[PDB]
C-alpha cells in the first residue's frame, strides 16, 4: 500500500544540502539567517561514492532551496512523500546500450524508481522528448568558475577555445552541459578536450579548482555564482554564455504535471519564489 | 493542419503594418483584422494587414518545424486576457472558445490562465519592472511610497495599463496599493512613457519585456528601469494554446531547440537589443 511519491533527488548546494542524521537517526535543529527553523527531511541515499562498488542505503538529512519547494508543492497540493538521493549520483544522459537508456535522476524517474524530481534538473530537449518538466522554478545559465588569479576572458579565451595541459578545464559527466557540448559543433574541440578530465561530481570539480588540480569550471552559474560567495578564494569570469532554467521532472503519464506547474506559478507570483532565492541563493560577498 | 492563431500588437512582440498600395513584403506575414462598419451594428470587413516582430519570427519557425499552415488574425475582443464575472476576453479568450488553436505574443504565463488554457514552455522571461526617468528612488515594488503612498505627501503618482497581468498580480498581492493606481490608470504604454517625460507620472509599473526594450531604446536615455532592470513575480512570455492540445509536445520541443541552436538569442539580437 501507498500513494506516497518517491523524490529523487541530488546533493547540489544551495538547492540539496545532504548532511548525516544525528545517533537517533534525526535532524540537527538548524535555524536561518532570519532566526526562523530550517525544514529538514530525511533522504535514503547511499554511502560508498566510488563507482561499479555496492550501494548501501543509509538514511541522511537533507534540507536546501529544492526541499523548501517540495514541502511546498506537497502541502499545496495535498500528498506525502519519500526523499532518496539518486543512486549514481548523476543528473541524467541518454547512453548507448544498439539501445539507449538515461542514467542518473532521469533513468531513476522513467525506470519507475521515482515519480517526481526535485532538484536543479536543467530542462533541455533531449530529457523533455522523455519526460515532462514543470513550468520552470529559476532560470540562470552557464559560467566558468576559476581560481582567483586565474585570467580568462570568458567561454571565448584562446586557453578554452583552443586547449592544451597548462589549462585544464571540465564538467560534471552525464549532466545538461555534458549534453550542451556533446551536441553542438562550434564546441567540438571544447568537449574533446574536457571529456578527457569531466568529474563524477560538481563537489568534486568545485574541490579540484580550490586544490588547483583543475583550472576552470563550466557549470551552473546558481550553483557556481553561489560557490565563489561561500568560498572568496574562488571567482566566476565572463558573463552567461547560454541561459537555462530548472524545472520539476515527472513521468508523462503523472496526473500531477498541470497542479506542479500551477504551484510554481503561484509561488512565483505570490514572491515565495523570490523568498526562497533570497533565503538560499543569494547571501554574502568578497 | 491550417490553424487559427490569435495575436495582438505590441513592439516589439508584434508590430502590424497596413499592406502595400499589393501584399505582405519581406519577414511580414499577412494578418487579418475585423474591422466595424459602424458602432450600432456587428457589420464589420476583415481588413488585411501586415504582421512582424520577434513572436511572428517564433510563428514564422514554429509553421516550418513542426508542420502547419496558419491563418493569423489580431484579437478584437480586448487585449492579452481578462477574465469578466468568469468569462475570458483577449487572445486567451479566443483559445478558450475555440476561436483560436492558439495565441502568440506577449502573452504573460500566469497560474490563472493556465487552469484554463496550455501554454508553451517560456520564450522570453518577463514579469513586473518599475520604470521611472533617471532619479527616483524606489527599492522596489516594496517601496513604502507603494505599499503606503498616502504616508507620503504629497503622494506618489503611479500607474498601470489595467485588465492585464500586471494589474491582477498587484490586486492579488498589494491591495492597498491596487485601489491607490486605479486612479493613475494608462490607456496604453505610450500614454505612460508621455505621462513619465512630461512629469505628470512619477513611475510606471507594467511588464518586463516591454519595460526593458522601451529602456533601452529610449531617445537620451532618461526613462529607466529599477534595479539594473529587476523583475518582481517572474514568469515569462508563453504561446497559449487550448487544454489537451497535440501540439503542446511539437511546438515544446521546437522552442526548446531554437533556444539551444541559438536561434532565440538571434531573434533578441535583431528585436530586442538596445542602445542605452
Ligand atoms: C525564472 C522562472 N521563469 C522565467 C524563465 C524561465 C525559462 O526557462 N525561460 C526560458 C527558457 O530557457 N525556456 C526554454 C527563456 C528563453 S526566458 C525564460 N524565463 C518562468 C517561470 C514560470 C513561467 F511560467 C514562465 C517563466
Ligand atoms: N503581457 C501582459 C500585458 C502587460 C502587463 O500587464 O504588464 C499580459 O499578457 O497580460
Amino acid at each position: 500500500m501507498s500513494t506516497r511519491l518517491k523524490i529523487v533527488t541530488i546533493h547540489q548546494e544551495p538547492f540539496v544540502y545532504v548532511k548525516p542524521t544525528l545517533s537517533d537517526g534525526t535532524c540537527k535543529e538548524e535555524f536561518t539567517v532570519n532566526g526562523d527553523p530550517v525544514k529538514k527531511v530525511i533522504c535514503t541515499g547511499p554511502n560508498d561514492t566510488s563507482p561499479g562498488s555496492p550501494r548501501h542505503t543509509v538514511p541522511q538529512c537533507c534540507y536546501g532551496f529544492c526541499i523548501d519547494l517540495l514541502i511546498k508543492l506537497a502541502r499545496t497540493m495535498n500528498f506525502t512523500y519519500e526523499v532518496h538521493l539518486v543512486a549514481d549520483g548523476k543528473f541524467g544522459t541518454q547512453e548507448r546500450v544498439n539501445k539507449k537508456e538515461w542514467n542518473g535522476m532521469m533513468g531513476e524517474l522513467l525506470s519507475g524508481q521515482a515519480d517526481m524530481i526535485v532538484a536543479p534538473l536543467t530542462i533541455n530537449n533531449e530529457r523533455a522528448q522523455y519526460i515532462e518538466f514543470s513550468k520552470p522554478f529559476k532560470y540562470q545559465g552557464l559560467t566558468i568558475l576559476v581560481k582567483k588569479g586565474t585570467r580568462i576572458t570568458g567561454i571565448n579565451d584562446p586557453r578554452l577555445r583552443n586547449p592544451s595541459d597548462k589549462f585544464i578545464y571540465a564538467t560534471v559527466k552525464q549532466s545538461s552541459v555534458d549534453i550542451y557540448f556533446r551536441r553542438q559543433v562550434e564546441l567540438s574541440t571544447m568537449y574533446r578536450h574536457m571529456e578527457k578530465h569531466n568529474y563524477e561530481s560538481a563537489a568534486e570539480a568545485i574541490q579540484a579548482v580550490r586544490d588547483n588540480k583543475l583550472h576552470a569550471f563550466i557549470w551552473d552559474s546558481a550553483v557556481l555564482e553561489f560557490e565563489a560567495s561561500q568560498k572568496c578564494d574562488l571567482v566566476t569570469t565572463g558573463e552567461l554564455f547560454f541561459r537555462s532554467g530548472f524545472g520539476i521532472g515527472m513521468r508523462k503519464d503523472s496526473p500531477w504535471k498541470q497542479n506542479v506547474s500551477l504551484s510554481i506559478l503561484k509561488s512565483h507570483e505570490n514572491g515565495f519564489m523570490e523568498d526562497l532565492d533570497k533565503t538560499w541563493v543569494r547571501y554574502q560577498e568578497c | 493542419n491550417h490553424l487559427s492563431i490569435v495575436t495582438l500588437e505590441e513592439a516589439p512582440f508584434v508590430i502590424v503594418e497596413d499592406i502595400d498600395p499589393e501584399t505582405c513584403v519581406r519577414n511580414t506575414v499577412p494578418c487579418r483584422k475585423f474591422v466595424k462598419i459602424n458602432n450600432s451594428t456587428n457589420e464589420g470587413m476583415n481588413v488585411k494587414k501586415c504582421c512582424k516582430g520577434f513572436c511572428i519570427d517564433i510563428l514564422k519557425k514554429l509553421s516550418r518545424t513542426v508542420k502547419f499552415t496558419y491563418d493569423l488574425y489580431l484579437v478584437t475582443n480586448g487585449k492579452h486576457g481578462k477574465k469578466v464575472n468568469n468569462v475570458w476576453n483577449g487572445m486567451i479568450g479566443e483559445v478558450v472558445y475555440q476561436r483560436a488553436v492558439m495565441a502568440v505574443g506577449s502573452l504573460t504565463i500566469n497560474e490563472e490562465r493556465s487552469e484554463v488554457v496550455d501554454f508553451s514552455v517560456p520564450f522570453v522571461e518577463t514579469g513586473i519592472s518599475v520604470m521611472v526617468s533617471r532619479g527616483t528612488q524606489v527599492t522596489g515594488l516594496s517601496d513604502k511610497k507603494f505599499q503606503r503612498p498616502h504616508d507620503y505627501s504629497p503622494p506618489f503618482r503611479f500607474g498601470t495599463v489595467p485588465n492585464g497581468s500586471t494589474e491582477r498580480n498587484i490586486r492579488n498581492n498589494y491591495p492597498y496599493m491596487h485601489q491607490y493606481m486605479t486612479k493613475f490608470n494608462q490607456k496604453g504604454v505610450e500614454d505612460a512613457l508621455v505621462s513619465l517625460k512630461t512629469g505628470k507620472l512619477d513611475a510606471f509599473i507594467y511588464d518586463a519585456a516591454v519595460l526593458n526594450y522601451k529602456a533601452g531604446r529610449d531617445e537620451g536615455c532618461k526613462l529607466v528601469t529599477i534595479g539594473s532592470g529587476y523583475i518582481f513575480a517572474t514568469t515569462g512570455y508563453g504561446i497559449a494554446l487550448q487544454k489537451g492540445s497535440p501540439w503542446k509536445r511539437q511546438i515544446d520541443l521546437a522552442l526548446l531547440q531554437f533556444v539551444g541552436d541559438g536561434e532565440m538569442e538571434e531573434l533578441e539580437t535583431l528585436w530586442l537589443t538596445g542602445i542605452c
